[PDB]
RNA sequence: ACCCACCCGACCCGUCUUGAAACACGGACCAAGGAGUCUAACACGUGCGCGAGUCGGGGGCUCGCACGAAAGCCGCCGUGG
RNA sequence: GGCCCGUCUCGCCCGCCGCGCCGGGGAGGUGGAGCACGAGCGCACGUGUUAGGACCCGAAAGAUGGUGAACUAUGCCUGGGC
RNA sequence: CGAAAGACUAAUCGAACCAUCUAGUAGCUGGUUCCCUCCGAAGUUUCCCUCAGGAUAGCUGGCGCUCUCGCACACGCAGUUUUAUCCGGUAAAGCGAAUGAUUAGAGGUCUUGGGGCCGAAACGAUCUCAACCUAUUCUCAAACUUUAAAUGGGUAAGAAGCCCGGCUCGCUGGCGUGAGCCGGGCGUGGAAUGGAGUGCCUAGUGGGCCACUUUUGGUAAGCAGAACUGGCGCUGCGGGAUGA
RNA sequence: AAGCAUCGCGAAGGCCCGCGGCGGGUGUUGACGCGAUGUGAUUUCUGCCCAGUGCUCUGAAUGUCAAAGUGAAGAAAUUCAAUGAAGCGCGGGUAAACGGCGGGAGUAACUAUGACUCUCUUAAGGUAGCCAAAUGCCUCGUCAUCUAAUUAGUGACGCGCAU
RNA sequence: GUGCCAGGUGGGGAGUUUGACUGGGGCGGUACACCUGUCAAACGGUAACGCAGGUGUCCUAAGGCGAGCUCAGGGAGGACAGAAACCUCCCGUGGAGCAGAAGGGCAAAAGCUCGCUUGAUCUUGAUUUUCAGUACGAAUACAGACCGUGAAAGCGGGGCCUCACGAUCCUUCUGACCUUUUGGGUUUUAAGCAGGAGGUGUCAGAAAAGUUACCACAGGGAUAACUGGCUUGUGGCGGCCAAGCGUUCAUAGCGACGUCGCUUUUUGAUCCUUCGAUGUCGGCUCUUCCUAUCAUUGUGAAGCAGAAUUCACCAAGCGUUGGAU
RNA sequence: GUCUACGGCCAUACCACCCUGAACGCGCCCGAUCUCGUCUGAUCUCGGAAGCUAAGCAGGGUCGGGCCUGGUUAGUACUUGGAUGGGAGACCGCCUGGGAAUACCGGGUGCUGUAGGCUU
RNA sequence: GCUUCCGUAGUGCAGCGGCUAGCACGUUAGGCUCAUAAUCUAAAGGUCCUUGGUUCGAAACCAUCCGGGGGCACCA
RNA sequence: GCCCGGAUAGCUCAGCUGUAGAGCAUCAGACUUAAAAUCUGAGGGUCCAGGGUUCAAGUCCCUGUUCGGGCGCCA
RNA sequence: CCAUUAAUGA
């Protein structure tokens, strides 16, 4: 009582019926697999980004003043 | 195979590489008062023949040998099992094979 | 059935080409790689640790992790019904740079330059690509002479 | 719509099967019966009430029960899920 | 990113009715069916998976309790025949 | 119980008959009851004392959700092609290139030896073959290859992209790097066609067969087993007289 | 089936029934008896082998050997040690118990064979007889005879797959 | 002797088992868990009881560093010493060696010889490989420590890479001033957490001998024994060439070394129909058909003088016997 | 033009033979007390400078071998898709598109980075 | 068919890769004995079946072919 | 897995710390007129291998290899 | 206590 062992006959048709997809590419991909010391220290950098907010806001205000002087000299 | 009786390797309690005394691990007595042993004793007591299977399909030819690593430095006395691959010949201090010698 | 080994049928894939055996050259060791670089994979038979699997030989992915002397890469594997973006750690010597992005970057730079140019001028210049057009009808000249008459050759048995 | 005549088509239904009209199986004909139901545990979807609540199980109070062994109610309105 | 619990590593600080093999806290890995200003409960309907006789009809079997030596098998008792 | 045949034990005997457990179990056969509409398969992966069966993916149906709009004004997706960029080691071809086989001449005491002839012998003249060399020549190789296609396989063809200015780092650090946060400025990103993404349940199936091309075993087969694709199965219709 | 030959038993026994009991059959019986076997009248003969599987005999000369009991430790559960019955091992017998009865080498005035001697696995190696049988694949063996013709029949031979 | 425990014996008796794949099943093998080259059709994947094979080991170094050299082979030389003993020079892309089967890889190595060593140590995750994207085994970069080596760069958490191996439950050992031992406290003990081991070779893992011709049941033409169907290796039959046989003379009659075809009158090969049955061999009787013609009718050729006999054509009309076994 | 030290590409660079090297170099060379390791200062290490382009090395040449790149081979072999094309088959022809490799015949025989010299 | 065994003087055979292919039964001497039987030792004794291959060297190791011989082939 | 024993000359057997003995066989010698038989001599010991108390061990004990027997069975 | 045998013709 022998039988048929293995084939791939109707399989490509079955696979292309439901539309073989590219994987779900998303913006801001995950960090699973990145090396742990560099994940550790980017976590420290994201922890200490809140330090220096007054310097960042003041320098952004001076950059707005610089763009205002530039558009005043241009217009 | 051949292993020595001393091995400078890691110790869990100290946290450093110390020399350990190497010997061979053997099985102990079942002590007759374990939970599964007393469960099997009560399940075997009475009629019913035998209630649990006897394995009789042995296919291996050797065992994974286990070294019992015991620390040499006092006040620690740490022991640790270390398994090596399957071998049917095994010895300690066994004839360091003397490279550069006539084989006759 | 066959066997399920890791290097089953890699006699020509994970081998070195002719008269290119020996010491791996050192610039190949000291390529640099950043995150997001488009990278193709070609296996090398000399360096054997960190070797990718034979189903990635010739595949191209993007880099997600850069370790000390290896590179992690997100490649695309079609597992029979779907394409999976899966992450493999491949050592440096099995890795080149893919120049499929370089022509795109030079075209982006050329389009940015040709967009900054002729913006204050007011002219609209076509920036897209365009395939091979019809061959722009012309005159085929000859200097008095006639075309050479071709003749079907008579048959004669070679062997 | 009853019968007959002509032209073309037209092998006997169900099933096992890759393949049945089969020299594969069941089958004279007709009337009646005849085969996916019920309980419990779940899972998902849907309809309704209330909403960080929800449900009254079980029990008790009202009607002597035609309709009823229905319905209504509970410092038990939450013991408990 | 942040927080809770289990486990691991590096170190310090605080408190007492009993100053201890006391109790609590920090930073960073990792496991969880977690939190991150709820969504469940109750009833009814449909489908699917089960346990039950389980869509219907079907065995060769096994066990329990009884009935038969009017046929036949053999032993005994009493008669008959060649 | 048997002068022994597993014979007889009420037409029942290799364990009688009646009743009950019992509607015992069965992956095994047979059957399964109204109409219309819409959609619509698989005999394949893996595991199982699994090969007549299940589970799991795949194929399928239903229930939906999230968005876009031929109402003067489209992001994305492909059994498609092109533009660049890599991968091969198959067909072919080669072995005057390597490995293995293998044909025959020619020139050279490489170098010995055996049947040999002139010689007590001699690399002293003649040639022979086993293993020698040098350029040649003939035929090959699924488990050979310097080369090496056609058909294929991945990538990129933009807003999730460039160009600037500044903070953070406990990583690395001669200064520096690298990564992460902010703020600002620039839109038709090759051809043609598509309206897309996503979550639950979920039946049936898990015996296949045939044909162009490639190909294994076999003398061959309406034989057995494979690769791509299309059909029959599930499908009528015109033709091949009949007919998968 | 008669004949033949074994085995057990002297009654608190042998064989057996029975859920049970000072239970029951043989037994209203007593080795010329009862129970269990093999072979199958008369005549003649019944060869060799106890290695194996059985059965059976004794043995503090004894390897293994459970429960109960004995001694030692501890707070005890528990552990250890000695002792350690029957039976298995060891040693005799037993084949009218089951059964088995092959190879190798040397060796005789033609060749051939071996009257004779040694060894093996495992203990001897098929004795007296018999046969192409109801028992022999080759095979329809070879010879004689019965026939015109005989894969049949009978009588001889033995090399007998496998008496 | 009885009552209750303990040990031996026990098919007298009871229950149950006696794997799977398979060109039917048993026997023969493992294609049952793995690895290489090919099949395989230039990504991957891909089958058969397709081919050649190999494995359940081995290694205190054959693991990890650092240093110095080059291997196999050939030529030339040198007392014994020749073709192979030992010394030297030159050529020497690997034609050697790396434990094994094969493939790939490697020349101041990954080989040989030395010096030191135990990264073959402990603890979290992530990923690849068969894959369902689940395990196990193997591997890949990293992270924290502790180390070895080297002058350092660095390398190493087993073997130059591809195989050398194993769930639940139970047992054993190791570790924490770890938790519980259910009224509280101590101790023995026991149960927990984690790691390693004792193994399931039918290798994702039952504990398992046969016979049935006294057999039974549910099924299968998923699958054989008959016939029918495809093919014709084999059996039988007919040509092509022509070295020779024939006193000379290939072809009157034959015909080697080769090669092309027919038949289902033999056996093979397959499993397409039939297992809710198609009565399974011979002999007797009886009818019809084919020609690949033994004889008869008509002919041609002979190594046809006559007789007798061979080759060939038209041709199945009519015949093809009686018996011993 | 050129060399040294470290190189990238890794024969257009290698291999065999011949010729030429002024200067700075690079080496050959002279010894073994110190550091160092061998049977041997041959190698390695150390301390130097009397000679030298003899050698390495650099450049050039060979109707050189090899290597790199082209033509021929050849639109040949092969090959995607198609036909109710041929042929008993084996295979072959056409449409449609791509398209090799030998032998054979030409050209070439290393470019370049960093730092420092020489030809002042 | 499959697994095999052996091809060595006229004959039964033997042969550790390096021998002058041991040796016996025959044929032919010869010694000895009074002459004979047995001898204790010698000569004329080999198509290593055949072909091809490795090794320095082959009967010995491998591959094919050619002759004699042993055993397996089960149910319907 | 535990316990009880053995491993010797080419072959078969004894032998307890102070040159391992016998028998079968090989080659020789001896007796007898000669042969068979008998007697004697020589060769041959990895005491399965190693380690340990000891001055010396095969002998007393363990570690690896076989030949056995008796017990007991949980993955 | 053990002790077997001496080839044919002259
Ligand atoms: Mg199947
Ligand atoms: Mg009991
Ligand atoms: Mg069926
Ligand atoms: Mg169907
Ligand atoms: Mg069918
Ligand atoms: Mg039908
Ligand atoms: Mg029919
Ligand atoms: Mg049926
Ligand atoms: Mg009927
Ligand atoms: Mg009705
Ligand atoms: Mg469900
Ligand atoms: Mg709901
Ligand atoms: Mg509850
Ligand atoms: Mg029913
Ligand atoms: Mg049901
Ligand atoms: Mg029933
Ligand atoms: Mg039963
Ligand atoms: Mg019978
Ligand atoms: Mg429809
Ligand atoms: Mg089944
Ligand atoms: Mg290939
Ligand atoms: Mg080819
Ligand atoms: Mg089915
Ligand atoms: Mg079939
Ligand atoms: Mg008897
Ligand atoms: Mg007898
Ligand atoms: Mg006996
Ligand atoms: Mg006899
Ligand atoms: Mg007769
Ligand atoms: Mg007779
Ligand atoms: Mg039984
Ligand atoms: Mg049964
Ligand atoms: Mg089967
Ligand atoms: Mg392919
Ligand atoms: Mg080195
Ligand atoms: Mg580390
Ligand atoms: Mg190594
Ligand atoms: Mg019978
Ligand atoms: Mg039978
Ligand atoms: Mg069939
Ligand atoms: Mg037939
Ligand atoms: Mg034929
Ligand atoms: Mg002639
Ligand atoms: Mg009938
Ligand atoms: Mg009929
Ligand atoms: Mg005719
Ligand atoms: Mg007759
Ligand atoms: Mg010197
Ligand atoms: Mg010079
Ligand atoms: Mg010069
Ligand atoms: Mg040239
Ligand atoms: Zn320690």
């Amino acid at each position: 009582a022998k039988s048929k062992n293995h084939t791939t006959h109707n399989q490509s048709r079955k696979w292309h019926r439901n539309g073989i997809k590219k994987p779900r590419s998303q913006r801001y991909e995950s960090l699973k697999g990145v090396d742990p010391k560099f994940l550790r220290n980017m976590r420290f950098a994201k922890k200490h980004n809140k330090k220096g907010l007054k310097k960042m806001q003041a320098n952004n205000a001076k950059a707005m003043a610089a763009r205002a002087e530039a558009i005043k000299a241009l217009v | 195979v051949n292993v020595p009786k001393t091995r400078r390797t890691f110790c869990k309690k100290c946290g450093k590489h110390q020399p350990h005394k190497v010997t061979q691990y053997k099985k102990g007595k079942d002590s007759l008062y374990a939970q599964g042993k007393r469960r099997y004793d009560r399940k075997q007591s009475g009629y019913g023949g035998q209630t649990k299977p006897i394995f009789r399909k042995k296919a291996k030819t050797t065992k994974k040998i286990v070294l019992r690593l015991e620390c040499v430095e006092p006040n620690c006395r740490s022991k640790r099992m270390l398994a090596i691959k399957r071998c049917k010949h095994f010895e300690l201090g066994g004839d360091k094979k003397r490279k550069g010698q006539v084989i006759q | 059935t066959n066997t399920k080994g890791k290097r089953r049928g890699t006699r020509y894939m994970f081998s070195r080409p002719f008269r290119k055996h020996g010491v791996v050259p050192l610039a190949t060791y000291m390529r640099i790689y950043k995150k997001g670089d488009i990278v193709d994979i070609k296996g090398m038979g000399t360096v054997q640790k960190g070797m990718p699997h034979k189903c990635y030989h010739g595949k191209t992915g993007r880099v997600y992790n850069v370790t000390q002397h290896a590179v992690g890469i997100v490649v695309n594997k079609q597992v029979k019904g779907k394409i999976l973006a899966k992450r493999i750690n491949v050592r440096i010597e099995h890795i080149k740079h893919s120049k499929s992005r370089d022509s795109f970057l030079k075209r982006v730079k050329e389009n940015d330059q040709k967009k900054k140019e002729a913006k204050e001028k007011g002219t609209w210049v076509q920036l897209k690509r365009q395939p091979a057009p019809p061959r722009e009808a012309h005159f085929v000249r000859t200097n008095g002479k006639e075309p050479e008459l071709l003749e079907p050759i008579p048959y004669e048995f070679m062997a």
